């Protein structure tokens, strides 16, 4: 998790083998890309949708 | 807020504002649709409060406004064990009815509290409220927000004779002129994260506000997130 949080963009945890597991916050589901955080609800904290 | 600018509609649609006693008095910022986190500062006592969610005017409607009754207050175990420091200046304020929420009504993130911390210490964060727009002067109408950089914790230290805690930081500029206030107790300081809002902050206490050689002190939310975790489930 050390460089650019693993890759991860909201939560990195060290697995083994030197490899990472991504999770994200309430809301939000761990993309498919095992990455991302994408949106599981209408209106997901944290974020503005006004614009 | 002094020195900052004008939110637009929906910018910080977390915040929101107390009424009671007093209009406007202090902010807070959603949790969940059941529960406001604010400064235990601004709710000692139980004198009847309420929070309105979705509000950018406080003198025009926007007919985005949602009006809650606050039935519960639990300012955090430890707020004021010794007398008159801000140590643990954070409480939570359940509302009588669910908010509904939309693009003007969202929470903000609360991450665990190792990110938190990490989040902290990107050094950059936003500050809003209705508070005062100049030291002892006039509060503002229309919602305001600053970004405000962390400042070193020995920085910090010697920068006021009053003790700053390790539930406590330091944000602002050396220069001063840019700063929260008076009225903006318990609004979010929070940290944008790849377009993702986490609460990093509360607005806790200064002094006056501004000043060059000061800081704004606030709640460090890393040590608490446990804490509102466990006392805001819905079920
Ligand atoms: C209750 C809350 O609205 C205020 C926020 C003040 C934040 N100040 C700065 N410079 N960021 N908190 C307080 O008023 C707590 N008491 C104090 O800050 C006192 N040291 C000053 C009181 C005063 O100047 O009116
Ligand atoms: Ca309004």
């Amino acid at each position: 998790c050390n460089i650019k949080n693993g890759r991860c963009e909201q939560f990195c945890k060290n697995s083994a083998d030197n490899k990472v597991v991504c999770s994200c916050t309430e809301g939000y589901r761990l993309a498919e890309n095992q990455k991302s955080c994408e949106p599981a609800v209408p209106f997901p904290c944290g974020r503005v949708s006004v614009s | 807020i002094v020195g900052g600018e004008d939110a637009k509609p929906g910018q910080f649609p977390w915040q929101v504002v107390l009424n009671g006693k007093v209009d406007a008095f202090c902010g807070g910022s959603i949790v969940n649709e059941k529960w406001i986190v604010t400064a235990a500062h601004c709710v000692e006592t139980g004198v009847k409060i309420t929070v309105v969610a979705g509000e950018h005017n406080i003198e025009e409607t926007e007919h985005t406004e949602q009006k809650r009754n606050v039935i519960r207050i639990i300012p955090h175990h430890n707020y004021n064990a010794a007398i008159n420091t801000y140590n643990h200046d954070i409480a939570l304020l359940e509302l009588d009815e669910p908010l509904v929420l939309n693009s003007y009504v969202t929470p903000i993130c609360i991450a665990d509290k190792e990110y938190t911390n990490i989040f902290l210490k990107f050094g950059s964060g936003y500050v809003s409220g209705w508070g005062r727009v100049f030291h002892k002067g006039r509060s503002a109408l229309v919602l305001q927000y600053l970004r405000v950089p962390l400042v070193d914790r020995a920085t910090c230290l010697r920068s006021t004779k009053f003790t700053i805690t390790n539930n406590m930081f330091c944000a602002g500029f050396h220069e001063g002129g840019r700063d929260s206030c008076q009225g903006d107790s318990g609004g979010p300081h929070v940290t944008e994260v790849e377009g993702t809002s986490f609460l990093t902050g509360i607005v806790s206490w200064g002094e006056e506000c501004a000043m060059k050689g000061k800081y704004g002190i606030y709640t460090k939310v890393s040590r608490y997130v446990n804490w509102i975790k466990e006392k805001t489930k819905l079920t």
